[PDB]
């Protein structure tokens, strides 16, 4: 009585939905990580 | 570019350049130029946390170029108006140095002192919430306790050099602001870290001439051998550093140059640093507290002076102090330095106490350093045990108030004696009443405002601005509202500009005060003070109904609010379960006989007051816990005076062992419901009956809905409680016989427009409103709300008979149905707020199965809609009458509890909006859209019918669309809902008023 469709309503299928997994997992490092840096300085001469 | 321009003209300020030409060429430009482009980048300000220092040194330098003299008042002005500007903006965490600089230079309060106040509680008012709420202000770090210790010491050295100094207007009416800002600001259950005051006497640290008395030699050994222990330590920490005690003079060595074992360390320099802890020591022999000789006797000290750690209260109180002296030898010693300058100040140089916290740091470390190798070798200080409680600044400021309240009492005392004694205006202590006139009043007036719950709330019931108010707290605020009673209970002819103010005073001590902790275990004098005051305001309102058959400027106009407000305070606190349970009741039986009686006389005055008199009834009533008109039912009771006493205490007491006779004007609550009903049949009017409205039914409403919960309909949780008769035996049935009481009046007088309480005849009726029988809507409602509309629509014919002629006196006519509309615009003020609530009740019923008796209360509801959309003349009227009689407070609060038109807006079509809709079928909404269509191309009703049955195959169909499909099937699945709807003529009829609905509520919100 209001205008307001139910959701998922037509789905024929149960709705599939997603949960944060707590697992420690390694993840490579963001570029824009407000607190760590990362530099990648090579060739240079008797230093590897 | 800035910096060193004022700088220079601080320096320059001085006594020998004060008139100088290039001086006053300086003052110019900078005020011309440079101050005015401080005020435009003041916004700009904000967020400077890096640049702190520079910031703070700007401040000052502003503030001292402010108070230079030799500056045109314009100038003057202008560096006033430039620094308020900036501290508007400035974060409070850079401004504190120059706000202990405005606090020291304050207490003057005059010359430059009242631009300072000023700018002071600008500051406070802009961060009243970082002062007082102990979480930090948003965005801002956590007020400091030392600042809170500052406003303090303010507050309380501003309160008393305004008590001391000479009345002055101007400096009072403009200090108020302040104080008031500061006694806000400052939370009340803050404990100073000293609960003392300085009472001392660019600050003057006054050092310590400590140094012409010798140490005694009872402690001498011991003070040079400190010495030792200090030049000795210095290389106890370079060798924890890995800087062992260097032999050798030479710069690249960090420890002492001549640093060597004290075996091999020469004496001579020994003397030099050991003349430093000489002087330390004579300045703290010179105070009170001396160290104690249980030692005896007395390059690396194995024993550490762990300066960090705290130790016991009054010894870190003295070493504290210590740590002042060696600040205070060292402002002087700087001090002199300044004067030798000429120019400047020292920013160090500020008290011991409101110092930064860095060279706090190094004071307190010497200090404690000193006071730990006291400790590890036995000296303690030899020469009040004041609680947290008592540390309270809200305990301080109401030992002050006692204080005060005692000087109260004597000048009013002198007062009375003069104006007795003919008249003397000259009073050795009028500047104390003046002072009480102007500040007092308002401080604690603003003081108890701003902190009303903090006082309100409970050791049990944490809350408030503080935790809570201590019990001892409680009492005495309790004692203060007797105080206050009392002192305007006396002397009430005195002080009438004052009276509003002292009202105003006695109802937020009414408020904010636990009387439940005064009951229980409470002091036994003020109990028998505030008995004392209850009996004393039932032999006044005796007084008033014999005189009725000065008081007359106390009663009426001073005691009334206050018992009243009183009454409802301990009422909405539910105290009267225990505060009113004995003792206190008798009086209450005793006043309410006396109102009943007075209500019997038809004198003027009486008919004039019985509102507020009905009032205070009924917020005694619900403020009281025993029964008064059930006095069979009252002795099962546990709150009853007889089950209390026995009937020789009862005797002695007063009690004549009986309700029914003890109150025998009021008979029983049956009885009384048999007269209002008899009368409500009769159909006579407020004239005829003016103390039924005003009391009874003021009395049967405060009654029976708050005793309902007592009475056996609500489910007793305790079954052998409610096993003996329970104290009330009425039921939803009685509370709905109430409701039908109050409608027939109510239809009674819809004719008359001498029916001016309907404000409270709607607002008693808001509680009983509830828990509203179904049938109530078929019985009363339909017929009253058709009357309503049957009237609306004759006086909507009468305008528009008044339109379709244009004449002068057709216009008088019209103002005379202006004056109709504003009447009925009463009576649906009235009447809406009770439709309001009953269709919130029932409208879950409603919607769960459909009505055919709310469908048609709503296509109704919707005439009186549209035809208040029509009459433009009715919107004004209803507009006129709300502003007059100030109805736009009650509409808000029946929108929030259930512009000044959204009053029928929101009842005749957003109430029952829902239920419109739910009567009409999906599959109409087509027909209900062409029609909204149609009406936009502005056709009439009748027009648009024509259009609706031409128009009976555009409605579409379950078939045609899943999306309508869904829609189709519940409304099909309500139980309610049948194909008999499906016939054209109901089709069109319910597509054609729900049509209109919307069409005028979208010309509502939008033209």
């Amino acid at each position: 009585q209001e205008g307001f469709e139910p959701f998922a309503i037509n789905m024929q299928r149960p709705v599939t939905t997603w949960f944060s997994k707590s697992l420690p997992q390694f993840e490579p490092v963001p570029p824009e990580h407000p607190h760590y840096e990362v530099a990648r300085m090579d060739g240079t001469v008797d230093t590897p | 570019g800035f910096l060193p321009d004022m700088r220079a003209a601080a320096s320059l300020d001085t006594a020998t350049f004060s008139t100088t030409e290039m001086a006053l060429a300086l003052n110019r430009y900078l005020c011309l130029a440079v101050l005015p482009l401080i005020t435009k980048c003041a916004p700009l300000f904000a967020g400077t946390e890096h640049r702190a220092i520079m910031v703070d040194s700007m401040l000052h330098t502003v503030y001292r170029l402010s108070r230079g003299r030799s500056l045109t008042k314009a100038q003057r002005d202008v560096i006033e108006d430039c620094l308020m500007a900036l501290c508007r903006y400035i974060r409070p965490s850079m401004l504190q140095h120059l706000l202990r600089r405005l606090v020291f230079d304050v207490p003057i309060l005059n010359e430059f002192a009242k631009m300072p106040l000023k700018l002071l509680t600008n500051h406070y008012e802009r961060c009243w919430k970082y002062y007082c709420l102990p979480t930090g202000w948003a965005n801002f770090g956590v007020t400091s306790e030392e600042e809170l210790h500052l406003t303090r010491k303010l507050f309380w050295g501003i309160f008393d050099s305004l008590a001391h100094k000479k009345y002055d207007q101007e400096l009072y009416r403009m200090a108020m602001p302040c104080l008031c800002a500061i006694a806000g600001a400052l939370p009340p259950d803050y404990v100073d870290a000293s609960y003392s005051s300085k009472a001392e006497k660019n600050f003057d640290p006054r050092p310590v001439e400590t140094l012409n008395v010798i140490i005694p030699e009872k402690l001498d050994s011991f003070i040079n051998k400190f010495a030792e222990y200090t030049h000795e330590k210095w290389a106890f920490d370079k060798i924890q550093n890995n800087w062992s005690y260097g032999e050798n003079v030479d710069e690249e060595l960090k420890t002492h140059p001549m640093l060597r074992p004290y075996k091999t360390f020469s004496e001579k320099d020994k003397e030099i640093y050991r003349w430093p802890i000489k002087e330390s020591l004579k300045a703290m022999i010179a105070w009170e507290w001396t160290i104690e000789k249980a030692r005896e006797g007395e390059y690396n000290p194995q024993p550490p002076d762990l300066s960090g750690v705290t130790l016991s209260r009054e010894l870190q109180a003295m070493a504290e102090q210590l740590a002042e002296n060696y600040h205070n030898t060292w402002g002087r010693k700087k001090k002199q330095e300044l004067e030798a300058k000429g120019g400047g100040t020292h920013p160090l140089l500020v008290p011991y106490d409101t110092l930064t916290a860095k060279e706090k740091a190094r004071d307190r470390e010497k200090a404690q350093e000193l006071l730990k190798f006291l400790q590890m070798n036995g000296y303690a200080v030899t020469r009040l045990d004041t609680s947290s409680i008592e540390k309270r600044f809200a305990f301080g400021f109401l030992q002050q108030l006692l204080r005060w309240m005692d000087i109260s009492q004597e000048f009013i005392a002198h007062l009375e004696a003069v104006v007795s004694s003919g008249r003397v205006e000259k009073s050795p202590h009028e500047q104390e009443i003046k002072f009480f006139a102007k500040i007092l009043l308002p401080l604690i007036n603003q003081y108890f405002t701003n902190h009303c719950l903090y006082f309100l709330s409970t050791p049990a019931k944490v809350l408030g601005s503080g935790g809570h108010a201590s019990n001892k707290e409680k009492e005495m605020i309790t004692s203060l509202f007797c105080k206050l009673a009392a002192l305007v209970r006396h002397r009430v002819s005195l002080f009438g500009t004052d009276a509003p103010a002292v009202v105003n005073c006695l109802h937020i001590l009414a408020r904010s005060l636990d009387a439940r902790t005064v009951m229980k275990s409470g002091p036994e004098i003020v109990k028998a003070g505030l008995r004392s005051f209850f009996e004393s305001a039932s032999e006044d309102i005796e007084k008033m109904v014999e005189n009725l058959r000065q008081n007359l400027t106390y009663t009426t106009v001073a005691l009334l609010p206050v018992l009243t407000t009183l009454f409802q305070h301990i009422a909405q606190h539910q105290f009267g379960d225990d505060v009113i349970l004995d003792d206190v009741q008798v009086s209450c039986y005793r006043t309410l006989c006396s109102i009943y009686s007075l209500g019997t006389t038809k004198n003027t005055y009486v008919e004039k007051l019985r509102p507020a008199l009905g009032e205070c009834l009924a917020r005694l009533a619900a403020a009281m816990p025993v029964a008064f008109l059930e006095p069979q039912l009252n002795e099962y009771n546990a709150c009853s005076v007889y089950t209390t006493k026995s009937p020789r205490e009862r005797a002695i007491l007063g009690l004549p062992n009986s309700v029914e006779e003890m109150c025998p004007d009021i008979p029983v609550l049956d009885r009384l419901m048999a007269d209002i009903g008899g009368l409500a049949e009769s159909g006579a009017r407020y004239t005829e009956m003016p103390h039924v409205i005003e009391i009874t039914l003021p009395m049967l409403c405060s009654y029976l809905p708050r005793w309902w919960e007592r009475g056996p309909e609500a489910p007793p949780p305790a079954l052998p409680a409610g096993a003996p008769p329970p104290c009330t035996a009425v039921t939803s049935d009685h509370l709905n016989s109430l409701l039908g009481n109050i409608l027939r009046i109510i239809v009674n007088n819809l004719g008359i427009d001498e029916a001016t309480w309907m404000k409270r005849l709607a607002v008693f009726a808001q509680p009983i409103v509830s828990r509203a029988r179904p049938e109530l809507l078929h019985s009363h409602f339909i017929p009253t709300i058709g009357r309503l509309r049957k009237r609306a629509g004759k006086v909507v014919a009468e305008e528009e008979q008044l339109r379709l002629e244009a004449k002068a006196e057709a216009e008088e006519g019209e103002l005379l149905v202006r004056d109709e509309f504003s009447v009925l615009c009463r009576d649906l003020y009235a009447l809406y707020p009770l439709l309001i609530r009953y269709v919130d009740n029932n409208r879950a019923h409603w919607l769960t199965e459909p009505n055919a008796n709310a469908e048609e209360l709503f296509r109704m509801v919707g005439e009186i809609f549209i035809y208040w959309s029509k009459s433009h003349n009715f919107k004004r009227e209803e507009q006129n009458f709300v502003v007059q009689n100030e109805i736009n407070n009650m509409s808000f609060l029946t929108a929030d509890s259930k512009s000044v038109q959204t009053s029928l807006i929101v009842a005749t079509l957003k109430k029952m909006l829902p239920i419109g809709l739910n009567m009409c079928a999906p599959t109409d909404q087509d027909l209900i859209m062409l029609a909204k269509t149609r009406y936009a191309l502005k056709d009439t009703d009748e027009e648009v019918r024509e259009f609706l049955q031409n128009n009976l195959h555009l409605q579409g169909k379950v078939e045609g669309s899943p999306s309508l499909r869904w829609q189709m099937a519940l409304y099909r699945g309500l139980p309610g809902r049948e194909e008999d709807a499906d016939d054209p003529e109901k089709i069109v009829r319910r597509v054609q008023e729900v049509s209109a609905v919307l069409y005028h509520l979208e010309q509502t919100e939008h033209p």
